[PDB]
């Protein structure tokens, strides 16, 4: 699929995605939800391959939800995105890849702190006050490089999302039919539902 | 890269150039292409750097082996058709190219090997991108009935040839000698005729030269007692 | 299938001083892993108080310093024999190179001299044409492990001053004769011992108002 | 490469060129071509070094377990033996080679193996890439049941045109003779063989 | 494409009097896109320092597999790894990957805690292990980084000093390369102190 | 564009005090096969210059009738034409090297490996090289294809630099040439025993040796060679 | 390379940045990508080094030929298409070039037009030609109005090139500024990256992930 | 460029063509007019590979405007599409063909009746009720199958028409930017400010 | 194709065989390619029918153009136009020509002509996919001055030989004798050449 974006504010992390599914000439859907929840405090959004996105996004929280079950114990945000990681290091060596690319959001319970963390198809990890997968990063970090400050607020977090979504409704090719947005706080994960 | 092997009255000596090269850009000026694969069987190699490294290591980890085994010094023959044989199978994509030499109860011995697997015989030998002109040198002052003098001098000469004409060899020139009867003696840095010329001028810079934007202590100890 | 380019190798670099400049060059000439030569001069002096190196494939190399050469002549023919300023000979280069757009000079043209008011000038070419004025450029093989050292001793990049930390830069103090000749001998080699196609020689031609002088220095042959 | 192997009266005799080549560099001027793969069974070698060496010594091991089960094997086993390797690994092989032996009841025999992995059993046999210039020659030349001297200067007059015309082909000219009396190896030089 | 050229990074590594030191640069990026300026190369296991340049994700899973072998290698010998010994491990490891490499370039750095030497050690893709006496690097401005250490350094510098000469080494490589620098940050390593100093570079 | 046929292997000269030397097998190649074994590729210009070719023949030949040419319209209205304005060595090199530029400018190119020798009016040794692709250089010692490999090599042992010219004779330097011959002799496959060698000195003039060969060869150490490696029969 | 221009109040504001790069050796941190064309017309450069520099020098030399001949400056239009249908002659050959005719006439008033190599010729307010231009195009838009001042849209367009030259590989060194009046062309100065960062990280408070 | 649309209704045709231009990954204009006035009675909209579209619609134009000064008299639009045709014919088998397709709205004067003609690059003439080029018919054409009939007023046109462009908007991926609408009637040419 | 020329005392003699190959397919066994372009100026024709053809037509209104202008041209000259033609369309050609003539002040001449488009004056020449297989035969049996009779056996024999290992090459031995007595014709059958 196409874009999805990240970014880390003081109490919370949010999460854009874009609505558009589609296959060729054709839009096939404009209400898609390119995200599962791993765990009550953990968001994960994903980009990539048709099939191999949501086959890979399932998976892992399958294996997410099995651990917490096992262990009666949420994982930190931390340790789902090495244990994301790993999966994709192992898968770029198979005989067929997941060819994906993921944005992990997750508020740590231990610390009090929320985290982001992009993982590409490679198993390329880095965490980051903001981040972005596909061509949206090039539109959207020159705008969260001027305006992005770190003691933001949730609501100046929509604020700023708000003026990046206008930006690539503005500049990049494709309809992409809006974006559904999520917050991952102390509280856990909510969905913005007007944007 | 140029590496030599000549024979000799009572023994063999092979030689070898310093220079290691990835494209056009010199990786080691003092690159070590002598290989021991037992103590009185030593090996020069061309080719992919890993690979001659690699391939020496294991045949010399199971020559060793090999002779606890059998309460025998190790032979020459020996080491050639095991690394022959695992070079055969992997079909020249092992890039070694060896010249193995050494002395035995047998005798003393000297041989070539490529990637693909094929074996020669020969009183002198050499291989690499210089070896043509080694070859060169060789082939206009080889004879038979050398001294142990006179085949260091010719390997040397042939290793020379190499550094200077081929753009693939430089820097020093290595040797060793296996002679029957006695300990191998490896020749480190046998000659060192490109040392680099005094700079002219000292390019230490005044402290406080560079910006800093933070500094730490790095803990490396382990945790601590108390 | 026919290939009508070559690397002949080698490496060229020019340095602007206050009332002076200089272009240096290897005299080693390469085809792939032998040497053809160990003294191949390399950089022309072109007449009008101009020296020029094409660096590359040294048969257009040699073409087009030929040519421009010629230019200088029917410069002189043509305008009352009025000395051509640097920066018309740049231009004029220019129009050489992009005169062959699609079948391109597989060269890295530098030239140096004095320009108009006295100074010391360096200009440096593309192989299509694309020129600008520098105070220092190298050419070549290894160019690459050349500019760094003197953008850093040239033109004393990421240096600050003692005591300050990061605040005050390093003052840009002119460089003389003597101290530039220092860090070319220097630039080659280091790059002789790190690149197989740089050795055997250093030339290196100095122009001044009095004319254009010589200096030749060994360099190592392996 | 130029390959040869010629039977005669008393047995059979091997001949071969000296040249090792990586395209135009002569990697070896000295080679020695003709392989023992056992006491009286001998073969000459063509193709890739490497490949016609892992052959021959895969070969010599199978008829050395042989002759410790089942006594001497014969020519035509030793044949046998080579075709199974060249003819399963064809896809992966270049190797033209050809086999001769000597047995006291079926004397000097000569079998060729090319590419393919096929066997033809031949009064004599020629291969490798100078074999081309010498087929009209040999044709012409060769007769049964000749003399020692005679076999030995039929090769020598071969191979020699078969090295002047192959840039292939070159050095020293070895022979390897097999018959009742034993194995005599034979080495002609250039300035022997040139003049002829 | 071409996978030691993705993300772009550097490292260097010199030796100087009774000290060494190593340097890397802080840039990850997707080709033209920068997306990181804190992704940091060097990792150190005990007193033995590694610097790694290029697939990100294989410099990532390298310190990863270094850091579980030599944590093995304490608890069995009872002793920390040395940086000669961890040389060989790091050739072992990508040897056995011969057919099918992490696409990185590995810098050792360390000083021998019994003989007081200082070690540096460089490696290619493969295993091939570069023990030099003056200097090594890595990265997608190697061959800047030897024009600058090639020139710049000489031999038995002074902690201090040190820190000057491959300070300015990595800085005006970088500095030539588009793939390398946002941020930079340089070890100085003694036998019972290690200094960490992050330098101010241009952020293009 | 086009692929070479006909072909012609090593050209080697060097550099000595009075003059130069140069050398070239009489093979002409037609790929593996040793096809034609009385090929003349050494084509002297007057009494001062040798053109040593290697490469393509049928462009050999194309080149030989260039220069044969050259001469013939020197001499039209030209009375010092055997004197002061007579052809000199590098008079020759130049129009070579211009033609063969302009062939690889057309796509066309003349494929060979040239090597003008002679010496100048002024008594000064001229050693240039030229081929297919337009480049050219100078050195105390030039040679072609596998020479370039493995003649050189030898025949700087003899003279390294510039200064060391002076201090090489003629007997010196042509034992050096006949040595890099058999050398080649022994290790390229496309060569032959059968050579001519140039001598071109400023006292002695032109001396050209038709019909030499490799001499004094070691070839019986091979008979101690069995196999390759364990076999001792 | 990261070049761009917009319209606005008070005329038109010009900025690029000074990068070139072979691959990924960075050639050169000091090239001039605006071309003065003449005192009201300037041209910006991106693509090609030579095909741009060559054919904006030339495009000079056929402006001057206009006036010379009809006694009035060229406009923007008739300037921005000599160009356009110079470039549509050689097209298919390879040239690579996007460049910002950017002037100012009595007749049009601030003008700009986009000129590329395909051929393609398009007036507009505002425009970014380049591997970075993406990264101009974000600080731009969110921040443009025509009511600017020369001093705010001086910044803006000066921010703009920073952003790009942060996040480009391929884009950096130092930004060139210029403000088309009614009165002509006005520099306003060579502006280094590596001394422009720090100054706007500190005063504008952006850039809070770099560490400073 | 991308989308263009042609109808010809009772009185009158109407073309309706994108604004948007799209250069790799941005749009770098939203306002772009892909026609031009051949006559007082004749409009060309075009779409193709750039720079050719525009230079080809202004060679045209030229060429025309060149005719009707000469003769003081203004062509069919049955013979400037014929015209056209003729040089895309020409075109098609040159070293370097115009990739260029068209649409020909005009009002015939003599005949008092609308006129729509869709020209590809190929030369490839027809005359039709409504029309399209690339993508758009796929999405146009069965709409315009249901509803349109040939007695349509020009209100009835640009119903029709927004149906057309609501559908595009929905179903397509690229960001077209809306549409420039234009009517030519036998008061010659103008265009709908706001649609 | 198998062709050949030698000179002899008295003159040269031409032979050739008769066969041409679409592949495998044989499309003529009874093919001429011994073709005149001058009375006693001949060529013997290898490589592409078309080129070859096109070609002797082309020397043939050369030589006749130069007759009536310069009288009789020699054998040089005819080899001459040959070679401006092979050299100058190298790029387009396929063509392998032995000149073949006899003059009296020159008496038998031949000069052989591959595909590069050098020209080659040697005592006698071989050319064509079958000539590899005589190299050998042909440089071992070859004399300076023989008869006629000597010379046809040698050409009988040689063309023979290649023919039996050539594919491309059979059918009938085509000769033409070049001397001052005349032209003369003579043609050799299977049943004759294949049982030697
Ligand atoms: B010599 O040139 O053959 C030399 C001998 C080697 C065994 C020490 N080889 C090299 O230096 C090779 C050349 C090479 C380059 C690329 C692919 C294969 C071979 N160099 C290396 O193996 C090498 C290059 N960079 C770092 C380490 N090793
Ligand atoms: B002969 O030319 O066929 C020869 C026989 C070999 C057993 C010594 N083969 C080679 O020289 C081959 C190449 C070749 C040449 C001609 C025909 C077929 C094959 N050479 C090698 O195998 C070789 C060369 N250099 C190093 C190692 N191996
Ligand atoms: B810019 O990135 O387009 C820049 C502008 C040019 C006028 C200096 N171009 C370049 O740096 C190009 C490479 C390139 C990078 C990115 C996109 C397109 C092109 N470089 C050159 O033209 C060039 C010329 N001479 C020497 C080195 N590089
Ligand atoms: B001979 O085999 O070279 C022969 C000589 C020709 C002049 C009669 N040539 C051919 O038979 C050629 C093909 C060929 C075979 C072998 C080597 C080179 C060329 N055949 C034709 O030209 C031909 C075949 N069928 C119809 C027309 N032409
Ligand atoms: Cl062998
Ligand atoms: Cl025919
Ligand atoms: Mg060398
Ligand atoms: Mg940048
Ligand atoms: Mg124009
Ligand atoms: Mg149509
Ligand atoms: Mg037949």
């Amino acid at each position: 699929m196409d874009i999805i974006l990240g970014i880390r504010v003081q109490d919370s992390v949010i999460l854009a995605s874009s609505k558009a599914v589609t296959r060729g000439i054709s839009v096939l859907k404009d209400s898609d939800d390119k995200t599962r929840q791993l765990s009550p405090h953990t968001l994960m959004s994903f980009a990539g391959e048709a099939g191999d996105t949501v086959q890979f996004a399932e998976y892992i929280q399958a294996n997410i939800q099995l651990y917490s079950i096992r262990e009666d114990y949420e994982l930190s945000p931390q340790a789902v995105s090495s244990f994301v990681r790993q999966e994709l290091a192992k898968s770029i060596r198979s005989r067929r890849p997941y060819q994906v690319n993921v944005l992990i959001g997750g508020y740590d319970k231990k610390k009090n702190k929320p985290e982001l963390y992009q993982i590409d198809y490679l198993g390329t990890k880095v965490e980051l006050p903001y981040g972005a997968h596909g061509y949206s990063g090039f539109y959207t970090f020159s705008l969260l490089d001027h305006h992005y400050r770190p003691d933001m607020t949730t609501e100046e977090g929509l604020d700023l999302l708000k003026l990046c979504v206008q930006e690539l409704e503005k500049r990049m090719p494709m309809d992409f039919k809006g974006v559904i947005v999520k917050i991952v706080d102390k509280d856990g994960i909510r969905q913005v539902d007007d944007f | 890269t140029t590496i030599v092997g000549v024979k000799f009255n009572n023994g063999v000596v092979i030689a070898a150039d310093t220079r290691s090269t990835q494209g056009p850009i010199v990786a080691d000026k003092n690159c070590a292409k002598l290989h021991r694969i037992s103590p009185k069987i030593w090996c020069a190699g061309a080719g992919t750097a890993a690979d001659t490294e690699a391939v020496t290591q294991l045949i010399g980890s199971n020559i060793e082996l090999h002779s606890l085994y059998t309460s025998r010094e190790p032979r020459v023959v020996s080491a050639l058709q095991m690394l022959k044989q695992h070079l055969f199978k992997y079909q020249g994509h092992i890039g070694a190219y060896l010249i193995v030499a050494g002395v035995d109860p047998t005798g003393s011995h000297l041989f070539s090997i490529h990637a693909h697997g094929s074996t020669d015989v020969g009183y002198y030998l050499s291989l690499g991108s210089g070896s043509l002109a080694a070859m060169a040198v060789l082939e206009s002052h080889w004879k038979q009935d050398l001294t142990k003098e006179e085949a260091i001098k010719l390997a040397s000469d042939a290793i020379q040839a190499g550094i200077w004409n081929d753009l693939g060899s430089g820097s020093n020139v290595d040797v060793c000698v296996m002679e029957i009867g006695k300990d191998a003696e490896y020749l480190r840095n046998y000659l060192t005729p490109n040392v680099r010329e005094e700079k002219q001028k000292s390019y230490k810079f005044p402290r406080g030269t560079t910006a800093v934007l933070k500094e730490s202590i790095v803990n490396i100890c382990d945790i601590q007692e108390e | 299938q026919f290939n009508p380019y070559g690397d002949n190798g080698g490496t060229i670099l020019g340095i602007a001083g206050e009332d002076f400049a200089v272009l240096a060059g290897d005299t080693r000439n390469i085809t792939d892993y032998s040497i053809n030569s160990r003294y191949e001069p390399k950089v022309f002096d072109c007449g009008d108080n101009i020296v020029m190196s094409a660096n590359g494939f040294a048969a257009d190399g040699d073409a087009l310093v030929k040519r421009f050469k010629n230019s200088v002549k029917w410069y002189h023919f043509d305008h009352n024999d009025k000395k051509l300023s640097i920066n018309s000979a740049a231009r004029n280069i220019q129009h050489l190179l992009y005169g062959k757009r699609f079948f391109p000079y597989y060269v890295h043209t530098i030239i140096a001299g004095l320009d108009e008011d006295g100074k010391g000038a360096v200009y440096s070419f593309d192989p299509v044409g694309s020129y600008e004025r520098e105070q220092c450029r190298a050419g070549g093989a290894a160019a690459s492990l050349i500019m760094p050292f003197l953008d850093n001793q040239v033109n004393f990049k990421n240096q600050y001053e003692p005591g300050t930390n990061g605040k005050v830069k390093k003052p840009l103090k002119y460089l003389s004769v003597e101290e530039v000749i220092k860090l070319v001998r220097d630039s080659f080699t280091s790059a002789t011992e790190r690149h197989i196609q740089v050795g055997d020689g250093l030339e290196i031609l100095i122009v001044t108002k009095d004319g254009v002088r010589k200096e030749f220095y060994e360099l190592k042959r392996d | 490469t130029s390959i040869m192997a010629v039977t005669f009266k008393d047995g059979v005799i091997l001949g071969a060129d000296s040249r090792t080549t990586t395209g135009a560099y002569i990697a070896n001027r000295v080679t020695d071509k003709l392989t023992r793969v056992h006491d009286k069974i001998w073969c000459c070698r063509s193709g890739s070094a490497a490949d016609t060496q892992a052959i021959a010594d895969i070969v010599q091991y199978h008829l050395e377990l042989y002759t410790s089960q089942y006594g001497t094997p014969s020519t035509e086993t030793a044949a046998s033996v080579f075709k199974e390797l060249c003819y399963e690994n064809k896809d992966n092989l270049t190797a033209g080679i050809i086999v001769a032996g000597y047995d006291d009841k079926n004397k000097g025999e000569v079998y060729t193996i090319p590419l393919g992995g096929s066997v033809h059993k031949l009064p004599y046999a020629i291969a490798g890439s100078g074999s081309t210039f010498i087929y009209g020659y040999c044709d012409k030349n060769f007769r049964e049941n000749m003399s020692k001297e005679e076999t030995v200067d039929f090769i020598k007059h071969s191979l020699s045109q078969a090295i002047k015309w192959d840039g292939s082909s070159g050095g020293v000219i070895r022979m390897v003779v097999l018959t009742a009396a034993g194995v005599e190896r034979l080495i002609f030089y250039p300035d022997e063989y040139e003049q002829l | 494409s071409d996978p030691s050229s993705i993300n772009g990074g550097i490292v260097v590594a010199m030796t100087g009097k009774d000290c060494v030191a190593i340097a890397c640069d802080l840039r990850l990026g997707s080709q033209s896109l920068g997306v990181s300026n804190k992704f940091e190369k060097i990792f150190h296991y005990g007193h033995v320092f590694l610097g790694i340049t290029g697939l990100a994700t294989d410099v990532t899973t390298l310190n990863e597999m270094f850091r579980y072998k030599t944590n093995l290698y304490k608890l069995k010998e009872e002793r920390a790894i040395e940086p000669e010994t961890f040389t060989q491990l790091v050739s072992s490891s990508l040897y056995e990957r011969r057919f099918g490499p992490y696409f990185v370039g590995p810098v050792v750095a360390g000083i021998n805690s019994k003989s007081g030497k200082p070690f540096i050690a460089g490696f290619d893709l493969i295993g091939c292990i570069d023990e030099a006496k003056d200097f090594i690097v890595s990265g997608t401005a190697s061959d800047q980084l030897f024009g600058m250490c090639e020139s710049l350094y000489e031999p038995n510098l002074e902690p201090e000093d040190l820190f000057e000469t491959i300070s300015q080494a990595l800085l005006n490589a970088a500095d030539r390369d588009a793939l390398s620098g946002w941020g930079a940050v340089v070890y100085i390593i003694k036998k019972d102190e290690v200094v960490k100093r992050y330098l101010k570079m241009r952020q293009d | 564009t086009q692929q070479p046929i006909v072909t012609g292997t090593s050209v080697i000269s060097m550099k000595y005090d009075n003059g130069v030397i140069i050398a070239a097998d009489n093979l002409g190649s037609y790929g593996s096969l040793l096809r034609f074994n009385g090929v003349e590729r050494l084509i002297p210009v007057g009494d001062n210059t040798v053109v040593g070719i290697s490469g393509d023949i049928s462009d050999m030949q194309h080149i030989e009738r260039l220069l044969k040419d050259l001469v013939t319209e020197n001499a039209y209205d030209n009375p010092l034409a055997d004197a002061e304005e007579a052809l000199e060595p590098s008079y020759i090199f130049e129009y070579l090297a211009t033609v063969m530029y302009q062939r690889r400018s057309k796509m066309n190119p003349l494929w060979n490996a040239i090597i003008v020798a002679g010496v100048q009016s002024n008594g000064d040794q001229f050693l240039r090289y030229v081929n297919l692709l337009g480049v050219t250089y100078s050195s105390p010692t030039l040679a072609t294809g596998f020479g370039a490999h493995m003649a050189n090599p030898l025949l700087r042992k003899v003279v390294d630099r510039e200064s060391d010219i002076p201090k090489t004779t003629v007997q010196v330097a042509e034992e050096a040439i006949v040595n890099a011959m058999r050398v080649l002799y022994y290790r390229d496959a496309r060569s032959s025993r059968n050579f001519s060698l140039a001598i071109i000195d400023k006292n002695t003039g032109l001396t050209f040796k038709k019909n030499l060969q490799v001499e004094n060869m070691k070839w019986d150490f091979a008979k101690d060679i069995k196999g390759y490696g364990t076999q001792k029969i | 390379t990261t070049t761009l221009a917009f319209r606005f109040q008070g005329g038109i504001i010009v900025a690029v940045d000074s990068r070139a790069t072979a691959g990924n050796w960075v050639a050169s941190q000091t090239v001039k990508k605006v071309i003065e064309i003449n005192p009201f017309l300037l041209g910006t450069i991106a693509g090609g080094a030579a095909d741009c520099q060559f054919w904006e020098t030339w495009l000079g030399s056929q402006c001057r030929l206009h006036e010379l001949r009809e006694k009035e400056r060229i406009s923007v239009a008739a300037a921005s298409k000599i160009l356009s249908n110079l470039v549509y002659q050689y097209k298919g050959a390879g040239l690579s070039m996007g460049t910002m005719i950017c002037g100012y006439t009595r007749k049009e008033g601030p003008t700009i037009y986009y000129v590329d190599s395909d051929g393609t010729r398009l007036k507009g307010d505002i425009f970014c030609v380049g591997s970075g231009q993406t990264f101009a195009y974000g600080v731009l838009d969110s921040n443009y109005k025509w009511d600017l001042s020369v001093e705010d849209a001086l910044y803006l367009g000066k921010r703009s090139i920073l952003a790009a030259a942060h996040r480009d590989a391929y884009s950096g060194g130092s930004v060139n500024l210029y403000h088309v009046t009614e009165d002509g062309w006005i520099y306003h100065g060579n502006h280094d990256v590596g001394e422009l960062f720090w100054k706007v990280k500190e005063e504008e408070g952006s850039f809070n992930n770099v560490i400073g």
